Parts: C-alpha cells; sequence; structure tokens
C-alpha cells in the first residue's frame, strides 16, 4: 500500500510540486524545475520514487525548485553510443554547482 | 438577484481568467484573489458596472 | 529562465533556450526580430531575487 501511500502523502500538500495518482499518465511538475526530457510516461516504479524525492526536496528539506534538475543528459564516452548516461536527479546551488548528485532507481 | 450571487459568479469567471488569459499555474494563487476588495469597491458599483457593460 | 514563459498555445517563441559558446555558455533565444523597451531607471532587487539571476 506504500506504493499508494506515496501519492496519499503527495496529494495533501498545498505547495503542488509533483502529482502522482497511479492512474493513466498523471505525472507533471510545476515547470519551475529545469525539466528537459519529457515525463508523463509512468514507465516503472522509478517515476513514483523520483516524484517523492522532488516532494522531499522542495518541501521539508527547503530547496528551491528552480535550483533542481531532473533527468539531465550528458555526453560521455559511454558503453552505448546513444544512452548518454543521464543524471536521474540533481540539486544545484545559486552558482550552478551540483550539490546533491542523486540517482534514483526502483 | 442578491449581489453576493453576482460577486461569486463573477469571481468564478475571473479565477477561470487567471488560467488561460493570465495563465497563472499556482492553484493556491488562483484562490485568495478576487475581482474587488469588497471594501474599497462596494458591490452596488459592481452591479452598476455589470448593468452598463453587459 | 526562458522555460518560465508558457502561454497555453503551441507557438511560444519566448520559451526555447540554448547554450551559446560565445556568450558565457548561457541561454540565448535567437528568434526575436526587434526589441523596443523603456527599462526602469533604478532597479534595486531583493536580497533573494538577486541570487536567483546570477
Amino acid at each position: 500500500n506504500w506504493q499508494r501511500i506515496v501519492e496519499a502523502k503527495l496529494e495533501q500538500q498545498k505547495h503542488k510540486v509533483a502529482e502522482i495518482s497511479l492512474e493513466n499518465g498523471t505525472v507533471n511538475y510545476s515547470k519551475k524545475i529545469k525539466h528537459n526530457r519529457n515525463l508523463k510516461a509512468l514507465t516503472g516504479d522509478e517515476e513514483i520514487v523520483r516524484a517523492f524525492l522532488i516532494d522531499r526536496l522542495v518541501n521539508e528539506l527547503d530547496y528551491k525548485p528552480e535550483y533542481l534538475e531532473t533527468e539531465k543528459e550528458y555526453t560521455i564516452k559511454g558503453g552505448h553510443s546513444k544512452i548518454n548516461p543521464r543524471v536521474d536527479v540533481l540539486v544545484k546551488d545559486d552558482k550552478g554547482n551540483p550539490f546533491f548528485f542523486i540517482e534514483v532507481k526502483a | 438577484e442578491s449581489p453576493q450571487k453576482l460577486f461569486d459568479r463573477i469571481n468564478a469567471l475571473y479565477k477561470r481568467a487567471l488560467r488561460e488569459q493570465l495563465n497563472v499555474t499556482d492553484e493556491q494563487k488562483i484562490a485568495e484573489d478576487n475581482v474587488i476588495n469588497r471594501n474599497k469597491f462596494p458591490l452596488n458599483k459592481l452591479v452598476y458596472t455589470v448593468q452598463a457593460l453587459e | 529562465p526562458f522555460r518560465f514563459y508558457v502561454k497555453e498555445t503551441s507557438p511560444n517563441y519566448l520559451e526555447t533556450a540554448s547554450p551559446d559558446a560565445l556568450y558565457g555558455d548561457k541561454e540565448v533565444n535567437g528568434k526575436f526580430d526587434v526589441v523596443v523597451s523603456n527599462p526602469p531607471f533604478s532597479v534595486d532587487l531583493d536580497t533573494q531575487t538577486q541570487r536567483e539571476v546570477r
């Protein structure tokens, strides 16, 4: 039920930053995030935990949603020529330096 | 019809206006925001304005 | 940031952004033809609005 407790907690806060419903593709952010790769997929359990991360950071932990970063792509040498290992989530500062370099899985 | 009904059904219009006209995203900012202060602008003036501009 | 301007419709020229090597590796919306404006003569920004634009 904790898979549903995540959205039970995340749909009772006034400051709407992320939305989780476990229904057909109900995942969006405030756009104050620097979102670059298109969400609204809900592919796997990754998205729910990532949204709970966003809720835990923007609220409670007191980080500005403008500072954060989601699904950042970087071009490295790479095991595969197309994957371009992508930062799952990140918390920068006012100078642009990544403070929290967070990778979130299922 | 009671001026309060006019106030409510115009504030509904204005709140719906701050989603496509002024495209305000924060749903909490959509609330706590009204057409008139109800104290600086008496409701009778709003009724007269509606009558003139309807 | 250029991503903060969303209209509702599809053509939103004031939304795209891209880094520019010749300009501090920062965002550039190279799409506007002319710029006419009358900027304020004295902007004294907030202690927290200052930090968000550096």
